């Protein structure tokens, strides 16, 4: 997953 | 023309689907402002974000700006009463919170739409003339101490702080933001500091209008909102404070190529890989770090994670950019570790570097950028209408970063392809710039450093030049491929016309042995989205601890095998939730309706034809055993809640029964359970959104047909549609269950005053009483008595039954917490006797507004319907009906309800208490300025949950509407 949130 | 306004922005760019109207402006004193007019809204809202936080604390008073955040709520010159602000919000259907980060202090509220000015007038004074009263300063420091105490044994907070402790100790980044009683009272007293003056100095120094941004959302016209904000905020004084800036990275040369070995509280195993980077915030139109985060954090075929998971080294991966402050950021790649992965950390990191090398070799891909941009443009156009309170808070923070005209779009719309920035950031992701942290219980006794705020045990080591050199020579690995075109990207956004037979509530459009289908075509939001919710009933999901484990494991294994294929859908705005329940399984599919039947068909088909990979089985079984064990490290109040559920529900397997049955879960046994689970089902569904009756009937029948085809599924009997009951407590009884939390050195308590089965009258008696005592008992049990940071009261609803609960976490023993709650309740009877009828009617009105508040987006409306469906009450019009009844109630009615069900000598009092003792309260007694606590009876102490349950009746279940 992309670092977020 | 208007001296108080420096400028009005041009048109604020919004989604064409957004009916709210917007005006940006800057006041003469420098405050950046967004006004949001929504003539439909039920709750109005405002937020103010000051561009100062923790990183600006004095080095000698750690946590000051966070303490100051607490203090602002506790009275101002215009409105000196300590809870005037919170009382007024509570009496007008509002709520408020605030937070402090390294660079921002953000304060926000919502309120009934007719009381915006009243709420905002009080709020505005926080920024003008706080009192910082000496007596509430002395009390409120305990709340902040108690906020820190709950975080101490939390792995994420310990790691957040350990990072800061291992960078340059001279950088503001190393500061402890939270503060505690030591940093905020004890040490300042020792050092002769007057904390009241320090709060006043810090507020005076940094609460300057030039660092503030304000957002207001109301029913009022944009001109009326404009006059309001001018009226209230143009008196904030401009001290022209320079914006703090941190151009020097906290991680300098000597902090790079370092390895940390850290002992966690929970039995967890993780690897954290960090590279310092420049601040990329100014590049938001191209966003090079997001582009790289998308690629490196990808989970589809060809990805970094696919290879690490195939090797059996890792199960999940996060990557991409991470905020630091104005002047610095981080780029991370974090993974959890299997037991094998733990022994292969060097290889994991080499694979990371080979994947990064692959990105260098292929070069920046405009088609990837273009996909990101296309997805962001669709997400922006069709974004769900936000709740006002979170919306104003979020826009207040970002008004500091973007031109007025761009505040709504700036975070979504990508404009510029920047292969030069992408290479530049990629050039930072090199082994010479790396920090590596490994978290594992294996390091216990092998560490020689202690972080001072949390007690974290760790060891630091230079990474050997040999290891670095090997990472530097990472070449291409044939396993790593860029993703291909995302085919889940939606292209059909047509809004089907409203059918002639469309209903305001879901309609039962199918009622068969196999399935019950509730359906509503969206008549409100008109976005191309739908929610497809399915409850699968099967008595085999919970028949015993072993089956319950197997249900869980089956669904985790399914989600794990689907993950590569579902990740594309999830980037494309189509997600799903799949979990085992005490009744069977729950499935939800949400997002763009376009490709949604495809993902759904794939899930059912995979479920019904599932083949377990034995290696994935063993890894996920080991994670699940640790997950069951790790509950011991949850918070005392979470323990109190968990035990009450176990006590009050007819059937409930404990974590210990689950973990003991887990050794008996074998592959052969799981393989046999699955066809058994699926052999007989009942399906209750809600299909709600941009969909027709016939598409709904078709999706429903497709799901049944797939289960019938591959799993030979047959319907359940109506009589096997078994709901569990709540234990029925005896008139005048008081039972106590006691346990110890072996990790945290606080107590938790949950007190439950069970009333009776849910119905129109019982619901609203309870909810009104709650409304009335809600702010007072926060005010009493926290603000005045400072029993803890976590102080909760409100209805408890389970299994068709209800009652009043209190949840507190504290350093004080549970028997003590109990006397204080009992003292509180007497205060509330006197207070209800003493309150005017108009004060009484404002509470009815506040509860009314809360209950009638309209969903702003599809999924909030679905959730309401779904609560009716899964409770089997099917009361879709409950809100109008309950509210009409509520307005009938009198002061006399609530006094009588209290006296009959709630008072200490109430004839129908049914009290159960869960006492969770702090790590260090050894054993302990169950019984034992300040208002006077009544004498309590001797409780019956619960020794055995099974016996307790056997010895009591069970309630009926609520009848369906
Ligand atoms: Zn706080």
């Amino acid at each position: 997953v992309v670092s977020h949130f | 023309n208007n001296p108080a306004i420096k400028r009005i922005g041009n048109h604020i760019t919004k989604s064409p689907e957004d009916k709210r109207e917007y005006r940006g402006l800057e006041l003469a004193n420098g405050i950046k402002v967004l006004l949001i007019s929504d003539p439909t809204t039920d709750k109005s809202s405002a937020a103010l974000d000051v561009h100062i936080g923790s990183l600006s604390d004095p080095p000698n008073i750690a946590g000051l700006s966070h303490f100051c955040q607490h203090m602002l709520f506790l009275g101002t010159k215009k409105y000196p009463k300590e809870n005037e602000y919170s009382q007024f919000l509570s009496e007008h259907a509002g709520s408020s919170n605030a937070f402090t980060s390294g660079e921002h202090t953000n304060y926000y509220f919502d309120v009934s739409h007719e009381h915006l000015e009243g709420a905002l007038d009080r709020f505005a004074q926080f920024f003008l003339c706080p009192l910082f009263d000496e007596s509430c300063k002395d009390r409120e420091v305990n709340a902040v101490d108690s906020e820190h105490e709950k975080n101490v044994m939390n792995d994420a907070w310990r790691l957040f702080q350990l990072e800061k402790a291992t960078g340059n100790p001279k950088h503001p980044f190393s500061k402890f933001g939270t503060g505690n009683k030591y940093t905020l009272e004890t040490r300042p007293n020792q050092e002769g500091i007057d904390v009241r003056q320090e709060l006043l100095k810090f507020h005076s120094a940094y609460y300057s209008s030039n660092l503030m941004a304000v957002c207001v959302l109301g029913r009022e016209s944009l001109d009326d909102l404009t006059n309001l904000v001018v009226k209230l905020f143009s008196e904030v004084e401009n001290k022209n404070v320079p914006l703090p800036e941190f151009p020097e990275h906290p991680f300098q040369e000597e902090h790079l190529k370092q390895l940390y070995k850290i002992v966690p509280i929970k039995d967890i195993r993780n690897l954290y890989v960090t590279f310092p980077i420049p601040d990329l915030q100014k590049y938001y139109k191209s966003n090079p770090g997001h582009y790289l985060g998308h690629l490196i954090g990808h989970e589809g075929p060809g990805s970094l994670l696919s290879e690490l998971k195939s090797k059996g080294w890792v199960n999940t991966l996060v990557g991409g950019q991470k905020e630091g402050a104005r002047g610095f950021m981080f780029f991370i790649i974090n993974v959890d570790l299997t037991e094998e992965g733990l022994l292969h950390v060097e290889d994991i990191i080499l694979h990371m570097f080979q994947y990064i090398q692959k990105l260098r070799a292929e070069g920046p891909q405009e088609w990837v950028f273009q996909e990101c941009k296309d997805l962001n443009a669709v997400a922006f156009r069709f974004k769900d209408k936000e709740r006002p309170r979170g919306y104003t808070s979020k826009i207040a923070g970002i008004l500091h970063y973007y031109p007025l005209e761009e505040v709504l779009t700036a975070e979504y719309l990508l404009e510029e392809f920047r292969p030069d920035l992408i290479e530049m950031v990629l050039d930072k992701l090199r082994p010479e710039n790396v920090r590596v942290a490994i978290v594992s219980k294996s390091f216990e006794g092998k560490t020689d450093r202690t972080e001072e705020w949390y007690g974290t045990q760790y060891k630091q080591e230079a990474i050997p030049d040999e290891v670095i050199k090997k990472w530097q020579n990472a070449d291409l690995n044939g396993k790593f491929k860029l993703p291909t075109k995302n085919e889940f990207i939606p292209t059909n956004f047509e809004i089907l016309p409203l059918e002639k037979e469309a209903t305001p509530y879901p309609a039962l459009i199918k009622d068969t042995a196999m399935s019950k289908l509730w359906f509503k075509q969206d008549d409100k939001f008109f976005l191309p989205k739908a929610c497809l919710n399915f409850e699968f009933f099967s008595p085999f999901a919970y028949v015993d601890p072993l089956h319950c484990n197997m249900a869980y494991l089956y669904l985790e294994l399914l989600k794990d095998s689907l993950n590569e294929y579902a990740y594309a859908a999830e980037l494309a705005g189509l997600s799903y939730d799949l979990q085992n329940t005490i009744y069977g399984m729950y499935l939800s599919v949400k997002g763009y309706n376009d490709k949604q039947p495809i993902l759904l068909k794939k899930i059912i088909e995979k479920m019904a034809t599932f083949e377990i990979d034995e290696k994935r089985f063993e890894i996920i079984k080991e994670a699940y055993m640790r997950s069951l064990n790790n509950f011991r490290a949850e918070q005392p109040h979470q323990h109190a809640m968990y035990y009450l559920r176990l006590l009050m529900t007819e059937v409930a397997w404990t974590k210990d029964e689950l973990k003991e049955a887990l050794d008996d879960v074998t592959l052969p046994r799981l393989k046999a359970f699955i066809p058994q689970l699926l052999s007989r089902l009942h399906i209750e569904a809600l299909l709600h959104g941009n969909i027709t009756k016939q598409a709904a009937l078709g999706i429903m029948q497709m799901v049944e047909d797939t289960l019938i085809e591959h799993a030979h599924t047959k319907p359940l009997l109506p009589s096997q549609l078994v709901r569990y009951r709540e234990v029925q407590l005896p008139d005048r009884g008081w039972f106590v269950y006691q346990q110890r939390n072996e990790v945290h050195n606080n107590c938790g308590i949950e007190i439950y005053y069970q009333t009776d089965m849910q119905s129109t009258s019982e619901n609203m008696f309870l909810e009104l009483f709650c409304q009335i005592i809600s702010e007072p008992c926060f005010n009493t049990l926290r603000t005045k008595e400072q029993l803890g940071y976590i102080v909760f009261s409100g209805p408890r609803r389970a299994n068709g039954i209800q009652g009043l609960r209190f949840i507190i976490q504290s350093e004080k023993p549970p028997h003590y917490l109990e006397s204080r709650v009992e003292a509180f309740l007497i205060t509330m009877e006197k207070s209800i006797e003493d309150m005017t009828e108009e004060a009484f009617q404002k509470h009815i009105q506040a509860l009314a507004i809360r209950r009638l508040d309209k969903p702003k987006k599809l999924s909030a409306e679905c959730a309401k319907y779904w609560g009716e469906i899964i409770s089997q009450q099917y009361n879709f019009d409950r809100d109008n009906t309950e509210v009409a009844y509520l307005k009938t109630l009198t002061k006399e009615d609530i006094i009588k309800f209290y006296k009959e069900m709630l008072a200490v000598d109430a004839p129908r009092r049914h009290k159960v208490s869960v006492h969770v003792l702090a790590r260090e309260m050894d054993s302990c007694p169950v019984v034992g300025n300040l208002s006077q606590a009544p004498a309590l009876p001797q409780p019956e102490v619960i020794q055995n949950m099974t016996e307790f349950k056997r010895g009591l009746p069970l309630f009926p279940l609520v009848k369906p509407h």
